[PDB]
RNA sequence: AAUAUGAAAA
RNA sequence: UAAUUGCGAUAACGAACGAGACCUUAACCUACUAAAUAGUGGUGCUAGCAUUUGCUGGUUAUCCACUUCUUAGAGGGACUAUCGGUUUCAAGCCGAUGGAAGUUUGAGGCAAUAACAGGUCUGUGAUGCCCUUAGACGUUCUGGGCCGCACGCGCGCUACACUGACGGAGCCAGCGAGUCUAACCUUGGCCGAGAGGUCUUGGUAAUCUUGUGAAACUCCGUCGUGCUGGGGAUAGAGCAUUGUAAUUAUUGCUCUUCAACGAGGAAUUCCUAGUAAGCGCAAGUCAUCAGCUUGCGUUGAUUACGUCCCUGCCCUUUGUACACACC
């Protein structure tokens, strides 16, 4: 088989599996290439690992990401930190720690949720307002 | 229009009746050592910069 | 003869234990199974104001049926397939088996 | 879409079935200032004479306006469909009509005292100037008298 | 107390009903306005569909397609554009 | 620097002006500095932020918001009112607009033209509403940087939105405009003549 | 390399395909595409008042290939869009189902999509061969 | 034959309605509460009482 | 606030008091010590009781 | 009333429970109604063990005057639990240490 | 700083 | 200390309810147990481009492997953990470090003594007392009424526009619900502009509705600073649905009508992060009907990190001519 590994990316409920393998550097989202993603804005913050790291170390990786859940904005963010810990559980994996520790700081001096979900959930609604916190209108006479 | 820096040194609590000002110790940077009480509008730390619109007025309380 | 058996419960710990010993004696009667595969919890509610006469604050309240199902798959020939259904039966833990 | 002076044929304002119309808007919404024609009907006639639909109504010429309006008076001769018309039936003919400014309000008076005439609650209710559509009066339009 | 007279309710029916320059842009162009911008718009360091209206009294449709035949002549230079705005400089080769 | 092509193939410009210097889309972070000492901690500026959305959490704390860049808190004041709730991506594109025309008008860096309007709306003086027997008085004080950065940064966006506000005029170009006043110290600035007015009503209240 | 609708973006895939139907001209648009709005929920006929059937013709050619298959009622909830219910707030209303239905048929004339099992519609195999094709000339025309 | 939601609910209200009518019944039995068995082709109702023998 | 309350008081000095030879310095040995030796009726307590028993050892050490 | 439910609850604690606790409200003397506790033992009403152990029941009882009804609730002893905890949540019973005399002589035994 | 009054029994 | 939370002091000692402890839910698990009612990869068969070696798909009797994602059962984990400051030097707090998380980790459930002359006898076959009981105040049938409109008040839903309106694209969620001997959730096909009609289909439900392909959002075009394509109230004509029955228009749709509304006076509501707010979705009632609430998810701010100044709270001291208690 060849080496593989396979890392998980979510915020709010938006989930993204990234399958990592050894291969020609193809990159894609949900069967889609990754420089076509949308929203247009936010196609550079997808960038943001491999562009901090420098694409060679892409070159020999081969990245498929599906995406589902969530919306426009948490998938983004889902793909970027999948990608992120897929190429983090390649180099762990398959190349060496030096690599891996190295891959690692970089990655979290520039933007710690590459690696760690972000911990905020949806608070609940209660009884008595519209969300979490708010209430209705009192009125006193 | 003049002007004068200063640094705060200590931070005594807070002061007005809503509690709205802070009391700041300040330390200027020009004539190091002349040390000074004010108040202050908005949240400050320690060792931060203030820039004074005029130097010598004080304040032990407010409102 | 395979057969498929499911639990249905709203109280955990009864159909846990009914699981369990279903699964360990099919096993040990060496049969095939395709382990205690667990559905997704099936959690009823009920929103309603707490005061009957509706005077009063605004107030609310949830009632909660947690709704358990499990499944097991066998195939198994039908003389055995006799203990089988009938080896155990507990309170509250609705089973049945389906043929196929 | 291009660059290009309009001659001396230009006209700042036009006038269409006694309303005037102002000129450089688009046509379509010129001829949506009439009453009788909203927006969605003006769109079809305009579609239908297949005038320039880009081009503001300041700058259009007579033949295409001329036919506008026939399409106006016989839409049902230029193959408009039948739901589409704002009388698409009438209390008096099985025919299928539609009316334009000064008809379409002798029309609606006409229609109100039909109905008042009969002593219908609803023509009752407009002549006593009410909600008539079933409308909570006890908070609601209080000002409009 | 609290519960008025009926007179006094009857101001409720005695309440009665009372209560509590444009500008003139083009929207056409003519030949003095096409001289115009063809010798204006070498200036205006920054040129878009606002500004066109603004200071050529251009009734912004027409600024918006003034703006692309500008571009198809050249004498604009784009930095971005977008189904709602777009920037665009005198093609100036000093920047 | 070298061309590196992967199977998936990604443009020239994103290896250039991206990878080898970690910029803004198109701006750097270099030799830009505030000219204040006092908010040269407080602008975030000269710190690699790339694009000016980011989902970190900058309200846990009192002072983790003094580590946000300063452009992101001006796409937060943006998007701030009413209706425009939400929509970062609108907020986002419209300072990208913004940033696009401020150095179409200019050779400075947009993001040192801002840093300047920040440094120079930022009131160094504000009045508080302290009470008093019969009738309140005033009493100008001292303002923490903090305040100057929040307040500098208000000022700025609502001058661009309520001259945006029911006009032909855009709102990411009456943003830049008014940055540029700003910047330059211009009065028909709405930032400017609010921030001196309050220091002038401070001037008289000591 | 090699060229599949997933490579090129949709925008320029969609129009590209949409004038190829108008050009072509082997798609029987119906009559009343002057007369409609393309759902109960929008408020105006389309602006591309002739082109707009070959963008839906395109778009859903796009999507059946995307897809495993589909049919009129996921293409009526897929183009409709927030009604004003007047006064009373805006409800998400699908679109008309007899303009998405005469876009299959067209399209199953022109022979690109096929009546699948599982009901609906499924990318036929010429059709995703000339589906592919014009994709590959989208991303030629790039550069 | 019905769905799992209504059978099980079903069995909550045929319960309860069981329960009150011994609560209304066997009081004067030192009644005490209800288990129902549900077995397969069998299902019987035990009662818990004090007075076991005048339910009998 | 982080004050742990009575109840954690008393179990965490009782352990103490019959069995410090045995106790450690480590949250986690005196965690999983606890466990069996003390009948602690969930692991939420069990860490509390635990975490103070290690901050009192910790006393101990100091005097 | 009142030596019917004491009744109640000497039963109940001989019986063996915790704690119990009956309350009759009403009539009871006069035309205004009052509410009368005959707790005895202690009663816990809040965390979760209230489901675990509490049992609780209220009945009418209808005579001349009109209605009372007796809330009646047993805290049982969570020690006879035949199920669910044997005790309450902040129950922490520690093992006394089996006492060890030190050994100063190091000695090995042979198989 | 200004801040008056609150029906008869129960 | 959030806490009658503790440390301590001590004519009190030892205790009990409350808080807490607790329970549920929301965050981490490359671990155990697994999974044709969730998947993934590989291999078969197949489609397209490459023509190719690679890429993207369709196909469960093609099979095999696996549990990363998904469901779970049992369990681990957090205990302010460790470090540095700070205080009877104790409880504790502050900063930093690591960590999925360091505000009781987040939100709820439960929630004590005493009471109100709070709300309900229009939920109750729970009832006392009074009335009535057959030209009944019972039950039921027909039609109105609960909506009636000179006005005042309270929840709200729309907007007053370029951060948009419109059209054409991209187009991604979650809570949840659904029929069988009775008729629900409805797929697909066909017909109709539309509502809707029609023939079948799956589903007693992680299996079908449903990836509920939601909206807001983004991208490209019409616009134009204008009571304008903003708003669509108000009325007319017509077309269907639910219903025995719509009329005092149930509701949907088509065309037409296009009024107020220019950011709202004194006043006043809510709110400290996935929180406000925008944006819809599910359920509830339901034969039809939502502008309503209960939940859910998308996008996702500003400003705090304090105070007792207004409204109030808890404790101690104090004064009292108050005790139906400052009304």
């Amino acid at each position: 088989a060849v080496p593989s590994v396979q890392t998980f990316g979510k915020k709010k409920s938006a989930t993204a599996v990234a399958h990592v393998k050894a291969g020609k550097g193809l990159i894609k989202v949900n069967g889609s290439p990754i420089t076509l993603v949308e929203p247009e804005i936010l196609r550079f913050k997808v960038y943001e690992p491999l562009l901090l790291v420098g694409l060679d170390k892409f070159s020999n990786i081969d990245i498929r990401v599906r995406v589902t859940g969530g919306g426009h904005v948490s998938q983004v963010y889902a793909i970027r930190q999948a990608i992120a810990k897929g190429l983090v559980a390649y180099h762990q994996k398959y190349v060496d720690e030096q690599s891996k520790n190295e891959l690692k700081k970089a990655f979290t001096s520039y933007d710690r949720t590459l690696l760690i979900a972000d911990s905020r959930r949806p608070e609940p609604k209660k009884f008595g307002g519209k969300g979490a916190r708010s209430r209705f209108q009192k009125s006193y006479r | 229009t003049p002007v004068t820096l200063a640094k705060v040194i200590k931070v005594l609590g807070r002061t007005g009746s809503r509690g709205g000002v802070t009391q700041v110790r300040v330390e200027f940077l020009e004539d190091t050592s002349r040390t000074i009480v004010r108040n202050v509008k908005g949240p400050v730390r320690e060792n931060d910069i203030l820039v004074l619109m005029e130097s010598e007025r004080e304040a032990r309380r407010l409102r | 003869i395979k057969i498929r058996i499911t639990l249905t419960s709203t109280k955990v710990k009864q159909l846990e234990n009914v699981s369990s010993n279903i699964v360990k004696n099919a096993e040990q009667h060496n049969l095939v199974k395709k382990g205690p595969v667990r559905l997704p919890t099936k959690v009823l509610k009920i929103s309603t104001r707490k005061t009957p006469n509706g005077e009063g604050s605004k107030t609310w309240e949830t009632y909660e049926m947690r709704i358990h199902k499990r499944y097991i798959d066998l195939e198994a020939p039908v003389q055995i397939v006799k203990r089988i259904t009938q080896i155990t039966i507990e309170p509250g833990v609705d089973v049945e088996v389906v043929v196929a | 879409s291009l660059v290009v002076q309009e001659q001396g044929s230009f006209q700042h304002i036009l006038r269409l079935l006694n309303t005037n119309v102002d000129g450089n808007i688009k046509i379509v919404y010129a001829l949506t200032t009439i009453k009788g024609v909203g927006r969605r009907y003006s769109n079809l006639v305009c579609k239908k004479a297949d005038v320039d639909l880009h081009k503001r109504a300041g700058e259009l010429t007579q033949e295409e306006l001329e036919r506008i309006v026939q399409i106006m008076q016989n839409p049902t001769h230029y193959k408009i469909p039948a739901w589409f018309l704002n009388r698409q039936n009438d209390i008096t003919d099985g025919k299928d009509y539609h009316t334009l400014a000064n008809n379409v309000e002798s029309k609606l008076r006409d229609d109100l005292e039909r109905l008042k005439k009969i002593r219908a609650h609803r023509g009752i209710r407009h002549f006593w100037g009410l909600r008539v559509r079933g409308q909570h009066t006890k908070t609601t339009g209080r000002r409009r008298a | 107390l609290s519960k008025a007279a009926k007179a006094a309710a009857a101001l409720a029916g005695g309440k009665k009903s009372k209560k509590k320059d444009r500008a003139q842009h083009a929207v056409i162009l003519d030949q003095e306005k096409y001289d115009r911008i063809l010798k204006e718009v070498p200036t205006y360091r920054y040129v878009s569909v606002s500004v066109l209206v603004d200071r050529l009294k251009i009734g912004g449709s027409l600024a918006r397609i003034a703006l692309r035949h500008l571009e198809k002549e050249g004498i604009i230079k784009p930095i971005s554009k977008h189904s709602k705005q777009a920037i665009y400089t005198r093609a100036t080769a000093s920047e | 620097f070298t061309p590196v092509v992967l199977a998936t193939p990604i443009p020239e410009e994103v290896q250039q002006a991206q990878t080898e210097i970690k910029l803004f889309n198109k701006w750097s972070f270099e030799e830009v500095e505030v000219k204040d000492a006092s908010l040269v901690d407080y602008v975030q500026v000269r710190q690699p932020i790339f694009v000016a959305h980011t989902a970190g959490r900058y309200a846990n704390k009192r002072f983790r918001k003094a580590q946000c860049p300063i452009i992101e808190r001006l796409t937060n004041s943006l998007m701030m009112n009413g209706r425009n709730n939400g929509k970062k991506l609108k907020a986002v594109r419209i300072i990208k607009h913004t940033l696009d025309i401020i150095n179409v008008l200019t050779d400075q860096n947009p993001i040192q033209v801002v840093v300047d309007a920040i440094t120079n709306t930022g009131p160094r003086e504000d009045t508080t509403r302290v009470g008093g027997g019969g009738a309140a008085r005033r009493q100008a004080v001292d303002v923490s940087p903090l305040r100057r950065v929040n307040q500098a940064i208000a000022l700025l966006t609502i001058g661009a939105r309520e001259a945006a506000f029911r006009n032909i005029k855009t709102i990411a170009e009456t943003l830049a405009e008014e940055l540029i006043n700003a910047a330059k110290g211009s009065s028909t600035s709405y930032a400017i003549k609010k921030k001196d007015e309050l220091e002038r009503v401070a001037k008289s209240n000591r | 390399p090699g060229v599949s609708v997933r490579d090129v973006a949709a925008q320029d895939f969609i129009n590209a395909y949409a004038s190829f139907l108008q050009r072509q001209g082997k798609l029987e648009v119906p009559g009343y595409v002057d007369i409609v709005k393309t759902s109960s929920g929008n408020e105006m006929p389309p602006q591309d008042a002739e082109g707009w059937f070959y963008k839906r013709a395109a778009s859903v050619a796009r999507h059946i290939y995307m897809r495993k298959q589909v049919g009129v009622g996921k293409l009526n909830k897929l183009y409709g869009g927030a009604k004003s219910r007047g006064v009373r707030p805006y409800k998400h209303i699908d679109a008309s189902g007899s303009i998405n239905r005469k876009v299959l048929q067209a399209l199953e004339k022109i022979g690109i999509v096929e009546i699948s099992p599982k009901g609906g519609r499924r990318i036929s195999e010429n059709g995703q061969r000339d589906l592919d094709r014009i994709a590959a000339q989208t991303l030629e025309e790039d550069e | 034959l019905i769905s799992k939601k209504r059978k099980l609910v079903a069995d909550g209200v045929f319960y309860a309605e069981l329960n009150e009518f011994f609560t209304r019944e066997l009081a004067e039995e030192g009644y005490s509460g209800v288990e129902v068995r549900v077995t397969p082709t069998k299902t019987e109702v035990i009662i818990r009482a004090t007075r076991t023998q005048d339910v009998l | 606030g982080r004050v742990r309350t009575k109840t954690v008081k008393r179990a965490s000095k009782a352990l103490i008091e019959r069995y410090y030879p045995k106790l450690t310095l480590d949250f986690q040995t005196n965690k999983r010590l606890c466990d069996e030796i003390a009948t602690i009726q969930s692991k939420r307590l069990r860490n509390k009781i635990a975490g103070y028993t290690t901050h009192l050892m910790k006393r101990i050490q100091k005097g | 009333i009142r030596r019917a439910a004491y009744g109640v609850v000497r039963y109940v604690m001989e019986s063996g429970a915790k704690g119990c606790e009956v309350v009759v409200s009403g009539k009871l003397r006069a035309a205004r109604a009052k509410a009368m506790k005959f707790a005895d033992g202690f009663l816990i009403h809040s965390g979760q063990p209230v489901n675990d152990f509490i049992d609780t029941a209220t009945r009418h009882v209808l005579m001349r005057q009109g209605v009372l009804g007796i809330k009646v609730k047993i805290m049982r002893d969570p020690a006879k639990s035949r199920t669910g905890p044997k005790a309450l949540p902040d129950a922490v019973t520690i093992i006394e240490p089996k006492e060890e005399e030190p050994i100063l002589a190091p000695s090995v035994k042979d198989y």
